[PDB]
Formats: C-alpha cells, structure tokens, sequence
RNA sequence: AGGACCGAACCGACUAAUGUUGAAAAAUUAGCGGAUGACUUGUGGCUGGGGGUGAAAGGCCAAUCAAACCGGGAGAUAGCU
RNA sequence: ACACAGGUGGUCAGGUAGAGAAUACCAAGGCGCUUGAGAGAACUCGGGUGAAGGAACUAGGCAAAAUGGUGCCGUAACUUC
RNA sequence: AAUUCCUUGUCGGGUAAGUUCCGACCUGCACGAAUGGCGUAAUGAUGGCCAGGCUGUCUCCACCCGAGACUCAGUGAAAU
RNA sequence: CGAUGUCGGCUCAUCACAUCCUGGGGCUGAAGUAGGUCCCAAGGGUAUGGCUGUUCGCCAUUUAAAGUGGUACGCGAGCUGGGUUUAGAACGUCGUGAGACAGUUCGGUCCCUAUCUGCCGUGGGCGCUGGAGAACUGAGGGGGGCUGCUCCUAGUACGAGAGGACCGGAGUGGACGCAUCACUGGUGUUCGGGUUGUCAUGCCAAUGGCACUGCCCGGUAGCUAAAUGCGGAAGAGAUAAGUGCUGAAAGCAUCUAAGCACGAAACUUGCCCCGAGAUGAGUUCUCCCUGACCCUUUAAGGGUCCUGAAGGAACGUUGAAGACGACGACGUUGAUAGGCCGGGUGUGUAAGCGCAGCGAUGCGUUGAGCUAACCGGUACUAAUGAACCGUGAGGCUUAACCU
C-alpha cells in the first residue's frame, strides 16, 4: 500500500492540475453607495440591495 | 438517500439539537437580530417562526405549549405581548435571513437572521 | 413463512404435539413453506397410545400460518399459531380423522377435498 | 402503433366486481402535439418528434422558440422522438392524444429510476453479508475477493462493484392497461412503473407480448 | 395528487359505518364456493383501524375453535358488506396488538356506554 | 467460626470487539474471578551474574535473560557476506 | 520522549430513592476535554428496533438476546451428612 | 481411555441423519497399582456433549441514531 | 531462503468441455413409460443439513440436475484461525538422561491510510474547423437466455395384461434479475401518548432536562422486504451432429463432387441499457453576429477604438438529484424552498374550570388538543437591477449547377 518507484514532477503537476484556484470576478455594485460586493452578501457596514439592513 | 426528508441534522445529538435551537430562539426573541451560519439560519427560522404562529391567539393553554419549548417566560412574555401583536396582520414569514459573510476560524458561511419590521 | 427447523403444531386426530419441518418439498433451493405447500416434517412429541410415535418422518401440509394468508383483495387471514395436518408419505390421503384448528378456503384444490370436508371452520 | 409521453402521478387500486384489487398506477397524458415529420427521404428514417407539456416565455430559449414556431405550437417541456413501425403518415403540429390506447391491451413504459446514491455491492447486485460475528472483523458488508490471483493478474472488465444504482433509463414491460380516460386525459397501467411521482414514462404498446 | 384522489372517490363506497376501535364488529364478506356467491359471517373484536381513504383497512380478531384468528378487510371492498357493530367498547390505545397474548378472561374488554 | 456465599473499593487479567505508522513500545469499552485472606498495599532494608529469587515458566533481576548492564582484553575470530 | 484515553499512597466525602462508598438525578465546587463549519454516499466503528422461523450460524451458541430484587411456598439424584 | 495404530472397531442410547458424546464387550499396536491404581460429595473465567429458554448468530438482511469517511478554512505527517 | 505465508470454511467469482440437467439426433438385447451408449452443444442453471478442523466421504431429506477440473490444487495489502510446524502441560511408547514421536490431547498476538496497473462510478480541459441550443441515426459493447408440476389432446397411440406417450396448446409454482410502495408488514432517537427515579420551573397544578430514545406502546413521509407487478420467449437468417432429394466419378449404388431442401437453449438478430473522443469525432431542425482604421520581412499576421449577440457560466432558493463536481426545476413577467391556511394521517377525550368522592381517580366540556419531511392553495420571507465569459458572416484546392 506504499509506493513503488517514486512518481515525477510531471506527475506531481498533473495531479494538481485540477487543484488550481478560481476567482469570483463578477460583483456587484449596490444601488446606494456602490461599494463592490458578492452577489446577494451585504456589504462592509450593512448596505444590502439599496438598504441599510444592519438598522446600525 | 434521505428523500423527502426535511431537517437537518448540523452533526449533533438530537437531545443537543432540542437544546440548541431552544437557547437559539431565546436570543433571538430577546434581541430582534442574531448571527450565525445558514444552516443555523435555515433551521432557526422553523423553530422561531412556528412560535410567531403560536403567539397570535393568547390563552391559557397557548402559554403552556408555548413554556415548553423555550423554557423560559420572559422569552413568553416577550411572545403574546410583543411580536403577536407586531406580526398581526401579516400571513406568513415573520423572520428574515440574510447572508453576510464568513469567519475568520474555521469559513462558515455566516447569515444575519432577522425578524421583520425593525424600524422603530 | 414455515420453513426448515420449524416447530409447528399438528392439526388433526393422529396423535403427534410438536412435528418440525425438515424440509420444504417442491422445488430447489425452495426457502420457506406457505399456504397449503406439502412439506416434509418428522414427529417431536405425541400422546402415548396414538399412530404415530416420537422420531418418525412423514410428509404434512401447511394450515395456519402465524404470517397468514392474503386474499386476493388485499385481505389477509393472519392465524396465531404454527400448524399442520400429517399426511401419509406415498400418497395424498390424510392420516387424521378430526381435524381441529379451522383452516382456510385456499386449500380446496381437489387433492385435499377430504381436508375441507372434516374441517370445522372455513 | 407508436409511443406516448405520459407524467407518473401517484399509483393506486381500482376494484373489480370479483373483489380483486387491482394495483394501477396513474398515468398523466394531456396531448403529444408533434412537431416534426422526420422522413426517410429527408434523415434516413421515418419518425415523429412529440412534445408536451407547458412552457413559460422567459424559459423557452430562442433556439427552440424557432423550432416551435417552425410548425407553431404551445412550447413543451422538451422533446421526444418515437419511430414509426409502418407507413404510418403524420403532419406537423398534429396533436396525438389518448385515444390510440382506446384500442391496445399490452403496453410499455420506459422512464429514468429513482436514484438510489452510490449503492454498495450488497444493495446493488445483491451479494450475501459476510458473519456479523464469529471472528469477523472489519469485513462486515465488505465485497471480499475481487479476483483469482496472478494468472489473470488483473481485475476483468465488468466485474460488480460498488456504483451508480438508479437515476437511470429502465424499462419495465407488458402492462396490462385497464382503464384510458377521455376527459381526465389518464392511462390505468397494471402495476408499478419507474421512476418517483412526476418522473416522466415514455409510454409505448407492448413490442414483443 | 387531484387527479388520484378524485380518482380515488369513484372506487370509495358511501354508505361505511364510521365506529371506534375496540367495537365487537360483524362483518359479511362474499365468498365464492364454484359459481354460488354465498354471504359468509365474522365477527370478533376490531383490533386496529388504519384509514387511508380508500385504502382503508381493519383488523378484526375473534377467538375460533382453534387458537385465534385475525383478519383485515379492504374497507372500501366490495367483498365486504356488513360493517354492523354489536358491542360498543371502551379502550385507551388507537390499536389493540396487546390483545394477540391476553387470552380468554383477561382479553375480555369494558362496554363503552357513554 | 469459616483459605464460607453474593457483591463495590483494592488486586488480578478469562472472552470478544476496537486498536495494532494505536490515545497507549500491552491499553480502552461491554462482560469476568478473588474480594477477612496462602490477601492486598505504603515506606525503609537484605539477597547479585554462573550468582540471586522462584506455589517452578528455564519465568523475573530497570521496556533487555537457557545466563543483566557498563568499561577493558579488542581493530577477538570469521575457510562467510 | 509530548499539554499522552495509562500508573500513583493516605484523609474529608452532603440531599432524594436504595441493603450499600452499588447506581441514578442533583448540592458545594470544578469543567465542556486546544481544531471547527457543512453535507447526510458506499463502507468502518459504538448502539437501537424488527415480520415468520428460532442455531437452520459455526471449529464452538463466539457474540448478542435472555434471566436478574425482596417476602413466601416449594425443592431430586447422590453425599464425606 | 488426556492411553486403541488398525478404526469413524462392534452392540446399545440420544437424532430425520451423530468420525464427537454416554453405557458396555475385551483382539490392552503400546493401562496398572505412591514417576500411585480405582472411585468420589463439593468446587472450577476447565475439556467434550445434550435439552429448555432466548434472541439478527443464520435463512436474507432492512431501517434508524451518533463518531470517521466525503466538502471547505487552518496546521500538516509516515512506511516507501 | 537481505521472506514465495499453509489446508479447510465465508465471500466473489471466471474459463475449459473429457456435459450432471434442459435442447437436437443415430443405434439398441428401443413395444409403451423408464433406461443403456455414442455424437453435436457451454446459453443458463448446477442442494439444505447430522458427524469431522477436514476437502473427501457416510447418512437423512429433496431436486430437472445437485458435473468434472484449471485458475499460487483462484481468493489472508478481503475475513476467520478450527487443523498444522513457537514458547506451557499430560498420557502411550522410546532412551541412563536432556528430550523425542507421518501417535495424541487442552491452551495459544493473523500487521499496512493504495503511488502505479486493473476494475466500479463520476466530472474538468480540449478537440470535433463560425458559435450555440435540442432531438436522433448508429459502429462497437454489455445485460438477459433456468425449469417443474397439473390439465386438455387421451387415460387415445402402443400393450395379452400391468401400465402408459411424442407433438401441440393453456394454467399454476420454485430459483434469479429488474422495478415500485397502491396493498400487507418492518424501521421510523424530527410526531402523539403512558410511566419509574430525581432536579428544576418560587409552590399546587401543569411541563422541561437527565438516566442507551430511561424504559415502553403505537405511528406520517421516506427507505425496504417477507409485499406487489414484470421478465426469459415467439419469429427470422445462417449452421453443428444428423436426416433426405436429384446424381455422376464407378452404366448400378450413393446426402456431395456441381445444385437444392430441412435441421439445437449454441452463432448473428429480435427484447433492454450504454453509446459520435466511432479522432472514420455523423445527421436533421432552429437561433444569433452581415463595425471602422493603421502597420507589415504584406502572411489563414499583429494591434486599436466601437459593439461584445444567441447562449453559457457564476451566484441564489432547492429536488423523490447527489460523496464532491454534475444533472433537473425556479429566480417576482415568481410556486423553488421556508412560513401561513384548509384538508388528511397519526396519537388519542389536552389545558383550565365545574360536578361526584375523605382520596387516588372518574365523568362533563371533547374523537378534543397537539400534529415531522404528506396533498391542494397563497408571495408573507428569500431567489437585487447588473455584471463575467463568449463575437463582428466563418480558410485552401477542385468539381458540379446558377450567370
Ligand atoms: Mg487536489
Ligand atoms: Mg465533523
Ligand atoms: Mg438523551
Ligand atoms: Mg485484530
Ligand atoms: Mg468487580
Ligand atoms: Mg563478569
Ligand atoms: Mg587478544
Ligand atoms: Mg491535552
Ligand atoms: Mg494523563
Ligand atoms: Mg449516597
Ligand atoms: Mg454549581
Ligand atoms: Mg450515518
Ligand atoms: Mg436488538
Ligand atoms: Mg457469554
Ligand atoms: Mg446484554
Ligand atoms: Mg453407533
Ligand atoms: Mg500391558
Ligand atoms: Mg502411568
Ligand atoms: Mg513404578
Ligand atoms: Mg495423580
Ligand atoms: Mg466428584
Ligand atoms: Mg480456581
Ligand atoms: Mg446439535
Ligand atoms: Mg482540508
Ligand atoms: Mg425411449
Ligand atoms: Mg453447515
Ligand atoms: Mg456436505
Ligand atoms: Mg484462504
Ligand atoms: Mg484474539
Ligand atoms: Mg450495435
Ligand atoms: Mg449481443
Ligand atoms: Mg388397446
Ligand atoms: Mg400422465
Ligand atoms: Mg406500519
Ligand atoms: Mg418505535
Ligand atoms: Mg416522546
Ligand atoms: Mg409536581
Ligand atoms: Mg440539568
Ligand atoms: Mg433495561
Ligand atoms: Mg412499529
Ligand atoms: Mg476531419
Ligand atoms: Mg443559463
Ligand atoms: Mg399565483
Ligand atoms: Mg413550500
Ligand atoms: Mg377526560
Ligand atoms: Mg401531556
Ligand atoms: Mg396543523
């Protein structure tokens, strides 16, 4: 259950070939202040779709 | 599998889960606003809007039913008083969730869940 | 679901208390023993002056089963108690006379026409 | 004849004079409009393309929208295709409903399965449990032996492991139908038919009965 | 489910006699001996009521000649025809299974009467 | 009264499972035996390498025992690898 | 070897039920075990329940399941009584 | 027979069927009288066997509840 | 020999044909039934138990038959450890003894998270030549292929009797597989109820926590079987062993040499599933894009500004979908999920109060109260308007029709 012959770079880069990362990319600017943020997610101080919704 | 099998287990003991979502609802009632994971939020929301339900028609019997889950009257006497009045009219959603963000710990998906009409 | 190893009681005047299914007559591989499937059993106990005597291999049929029977409107004529009616091992022929035990309308097929025939009930 | 594409709503009995209860299952048929005419002239092969069902304007994608509006029906909610089994000449936007099962008495149905998860060997293709006891350990449910030894050195393609069961394309065969509605636009099929309720069943006339 | 369960109401007879479960029932069920409908009797103590519309069932005990026998009926049958009750009875439990070990003057129950 | 009986502490360790690059270089969970004695245990001593001690297995003598560990003879010797 | 499910002598040791320091639920006091959050497959481990049958399992009734307390009645072969 | 190779000896009992088990015969390969012989009440985490009870051990598994498994964030090995 | 772990059992099998059964035939000391023997045939099927650690074997009871072998006498990086070759002990025998025994007996640690190949499932990338969205053809492949009994034909044929068919056609079962919860049941630690111990809610009353869900009794949905449906085939083509026609070589005879016709569960199809990565990358239908300027070793080049379509993806509410991706539905032009309402189902006559009673408790209000994922409705809460990717009529050569 050990290994046999030791596996290459090659196959160290294929394996995480699908490990790579992916961004979001897409954000959404609000009807308010416009501060960028994710798609249904408030903002930094409680913005959410033309809203204050943190009431704080 | 689990078809047609509505409700979630979040890896807990069921006699923790009774608990939880007991001591949950109490500070939601107590405050108007809490923060949590969804699938905190998802769930709090069928365990606190079956109270808002219960508390539109107050009696005797009501107050009962309604000490034995969330064991604890000034959580019952902000029912019946407060919130049955204050979601009268209205048919249906008496809380609101609302996605926020994540911790910085352990990256649970966090929510905001509400009750309605906070603008007092 | 009679199957082998099973005690059933005895549901006739012969003689026998306790017989056990030894095994399944019918086919191969055949699991269990339902309605009125002749089935092969061998005598744990009797009363002392009777025909049959302890350690003896004759065939039975099935009566009442604990499982019951369906009818065939989704019905069923669930017993409570094992039992069975021995047989003679070369032919159809029952060895009882007094059928106790009231029995089911599922058995009148012509080979057993002398078993409705005795029974009390059903 | 042809084929049907029918929606499975529930299952249930329908009794006879004798007492005999008749397992049915409910089959939903409102109208196979079809909507083209494929031709042996034109594919290589005679077939219809059928459709049923309801759209809705902001789902119906433009691609499709042409090909609805090329003969010009009410957009289902997707197509299927049935080949003829004869000269069995059609029209565009024609509307085939339940009144050719008014005549048939062995039918067809073919409909994806309930899905049943990554199924274990034992669920799946019925393999005998090792002992629960014994000395067993570790090995309660387990497949066991998977192969001879060196002489294959190898596992044979096809051997049966632990997979896919359900959410799969099956065919049951030889219902008996028993009652076919007019108006409620139903189809009584003798039985049990795959797929959970709303699963759509191709419903054919029994081919080989 | 509109579509069953108005399906479902042309199968369902209306003429049942509703009851409570512990009532000694009568039943009469058609059973066909050759080519002679003959018009059995049962009767015995209903041990369970499982309503399902039309899919309705219940279980009825009566202590025979032999150890005892249970049997269900397809409510909504058209074998069955008598659903006549003679004993009005008085239990807690919604299902009697308790019944299948009491025997003789201990499986006996009380009469309703209120 | 009892090397008496059932049964905790305490001691011991028969069965099974888990664990066996373990939580642990022998333990845990569910059961189990003794449990006023030929008992168990604390502290402090005594007996030592062909010797000690042993209700006796060639077991135990610092995770090591048909002859402990450390240093020296010693870079023993090896027709073997 | 570690912030290790282990080992470690003596003393004090409440309330209710109970024969009891067994055991259950609490007091005082002290803690939630130094990774968490979702999903709810196979499978593994710790457990629950089960139609009919009831050892047919297997090396073997291994493991489970079952019996389980007090009062009273009653209690064989054999025996060193 | 903790002993018998031949051998699962032969006869009897238990079972539908018994290389084991119990009783007995005696051709004791190769029992035997303090390296004790033959019995023996009680005792035993003892070896073999049988019956009642009882049950998922099994016929044949099915479902459910928790801990891993699976996914995400942090840390991050090992034999080879 | 700087490791190749061993019999049997469990599990999972797979191939061979010297075939146990079913199928097709010749011969017979084949009347019939039932057998013997040989040839063709591997599609499928091919016992449960008592005794032994045993394979084998004996025995009991069946079955259509309970085939023979290869496959490290298949399978310990899957399991068991009974047997056997560690350490303890005893008996018989051998030896002065330590010990020894193809004699025996009781007891006795079975390690490993899978890199690769293989196999079972599922996706990402790119390609398929403008791109995208759907529906199919179909090369190749896999699954499936078993069979008894009763009855009719007929108790006819055959037979002195006794007995007792072929063929053909219906019905009812066993084994196995697929599928499904309408029926019958199982589970149902998210539902209701009963009750023991104790603590708490200030106390009675009424509840909650804990003790494996405390122990229990039932039970919705879902899942599933013991439950309920269904399946093998018919038929066709070409054949094996085999049976014939015409018929010469050889005036005859003869199935074979030319030619022709029948002939098995085997082969190819018919039934079902996967399936265009079949790089030989297919076909049909539909939809969308028909904007301007420079450089250049001027070529299927590179760059910029203006537009970035169909559609897809992402995100979100979730599914009878599911390990993760994926796949399906929906995204206010709204029924996807939660809630609410009506209904249903289940449990069972709640709480409070009144009356009867010393009391426990009962009766009345009341088949009420509470009701999990169930069914049908309803926007009350959440699916924010945008943005991101993907483009701008699609090369070369040639032929055939339009011009
Ligand atoms: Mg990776
Ligand atoms: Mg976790
Ligand atoms: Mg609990
Ligand atoms: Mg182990
Ligand atoms: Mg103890
Ligand atoms: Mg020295
Ligand atoms: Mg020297
Ligand atoms: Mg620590
Ligand atoms: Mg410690
Ligand atoms: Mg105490
Ligand atoms: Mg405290
Ligand atoms: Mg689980
Ligand atoms: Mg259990
Ligand atoms: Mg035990
Ligand atoms: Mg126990
Ligand atoms: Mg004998
Ligand atoms: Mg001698
Ligand atoms: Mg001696
Ligand atoms: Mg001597
Ligand atoms: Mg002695
Ligand atoms: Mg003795
Ligand atoms: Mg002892
Ligand atoms: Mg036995
Ligand atoms: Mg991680
Ligand atoms: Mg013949
Ligand atoms: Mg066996
Ligand atoms: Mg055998
Ligand atoms: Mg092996
Ligand atoms: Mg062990
Ligand atoms: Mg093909
Ligand atoms: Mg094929
Ligand atoms: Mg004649
Ligand atoms: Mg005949
Ligand atoms: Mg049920
Ligand atoms: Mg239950
Ligand atoms: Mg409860
Ligand atoms: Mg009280
Ligand atoms: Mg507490
Ligand atoms: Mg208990
Ligand atoms: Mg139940
Ligand atoms: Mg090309
Ligand atoms: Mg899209
Ligand atoms: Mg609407
Ligand atoms: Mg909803
Ligand atoms: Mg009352
Ligand atoms: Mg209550
Ligand atoms: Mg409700």
């Amino acid at each position: 259950a050990v290994q046999q012959n030791k596996p290459t770079r090659s196959k160290r880069g294929m394996r995480r070939s699908h490990d790579a990362l992916t961004a979001v990319t897409s954000l959404s600017v609000d009807k308010t202040s416009g501060e960028k943020h994710l798609r249904h997610h408030i903002t930094a101080d409680g913005y959410y779709r033309g809203r204050k919704v943190i009431a704080k | 599998m689990r078809h047609r099998k509505s409700g979630r287990q979040l890896n807990r003991n069921s006699s923790h889960r009774q608990a939880m979502f007991r001591n949950m609802a109490g500070s939601l009632v107590r405050h108007e606003i809490i923060k949590t994971t969804l699938p905190k939020a998802k769930e709090l929301r069928r365990v606190v809007e079956p109270l808002i339900t219960l508390a539109k028609t107050d009696s005797v019997a009501n107050r009962r039913l309604a000490f034995a889950r969330t064991r604890d009257n000034e959580i019952v006497a902000k029912l019946f008083n407060e919130l049955g009045p204050r979601f009268a009219s209205r048919a249906g959603g008496y809380t609101r969730i609302l996605k926020c963000g994540f911790r910085a710990g352990d990256n649970a998906p966090m929510a905001y869940i509400e009750l309605v009409d906070r603008s007092e | 679901m009679i199957q082998e190893q099973t005690m059933l009681n005895v549901a006739d005047n012969s003689g026998a208390r306790r017989v056990m299914c030894i095994k399944v007559l019918g086919g191969s591989h055949r699991r269990y023993a339902g309605v009125g499937d002749i089935i092969k059993i061998t005598i744990k106990e009797a009363i002392p002056r009777g025909k049959v005597k302890k350690g003896d291999v004759l065939k039975a049929v099935v009566v009442r089963t604990k499982k019951g029977v369906r009818r065939p409107d989704g019905s069923v004529i669930r017993f409570d108690g094992n039992a069975c009616v021995l047989l003679n091992n070369n032919s159809e022929q029952p060895i009882g006379t007094r059928i106790f035990g009231p029995v089911t309308r599922e058995l009148r097929s012509e080979k057993f026409m002398k078993i409705i025939s005795l029974a009390p009930e059903v | 004849m042809i084929g049907l594409v029918g929606k499975k709503v529930g299952m249930t009995r329908i009794f006879t004079e004798d007492g005999v209860s008749i397992p049915v299952t409910v089959i939903e048929v409102e109208a196979n409009r079809v909507t083209q005419v494929k031709d042996l002239a034109n594919d290589g092969y005679r077939a219809i393309q059928v459709t049923t069902g309801a759209k809705k304007a902001n789902r119906v994608t433009k691609p499709e929208a042409g090909h609805f509006a090329k003969a010009g029906v009410e957009a289902g909610r997707g197509l299927w295709e049935f080949r003829l089994a004869e000269g069995e000449e059609f029209t565009v936007g024609q509307s085939i409903s339940v009144e050719l099962f008014a005549d048939v008495k062995k039918v067809d149905v073919t409909g994806t399965s309930k899905g049943k998860g990554f199924a274990g060997t034992v669920k799946r293709w019925n393999f005998r449990t090792q002992d629960a006891t014994h000395g067993n350990s570790l090995s309660h449910r387990v497949p066991g032996s998977i192969g001879q030894n060196q002489t294959p050195g190898k596992v044979f393609k096809g051997k049966k492991m632990a997979g896919q069961m359900g959410n799969e394309r099956v065919t049951v065969q030889s219902l008996d139908v028993v009652r076919v509605d007019a108006e409620r636009n139903l189809l009584l099929v003798k039985g049990a038919v795959p797929g959970a309720t709303g699963s759509d069943l191709i419903v054919k006339p029994a081919v080989k009965a | 489910s509109n579509i069953i369960k108005q399906l479902e109401q042309e199968q369902m007879k209306q003429d049942v006699p509703s009851f409570r479960p512990g009532d000694t029932v009568e039943v009469k069920v058609w059973v066909v001996e050759g080519s002679k409908k003959r018009l059995q009797a049962f009767e015995g103590v209903v041990i369970a009521i499982r309503n399902r519309g039309l899919h309705s069932a219940f279980t009825v005990r009566k202590i025979s000649n032999g150890e005892g026998v249970e049997r269900v009926f397809q409510t909504h049958s058209p074998v069955v025809d008598s659903i006549s009750v003679k004993r009005r009875g008085a239990v807690r439990k919604a299902k009697l299974y308790y019944l299948r070990e009491r025997t003789g003057k201990a499986a006996r129950i009380k009469e309703r009467l209120n």
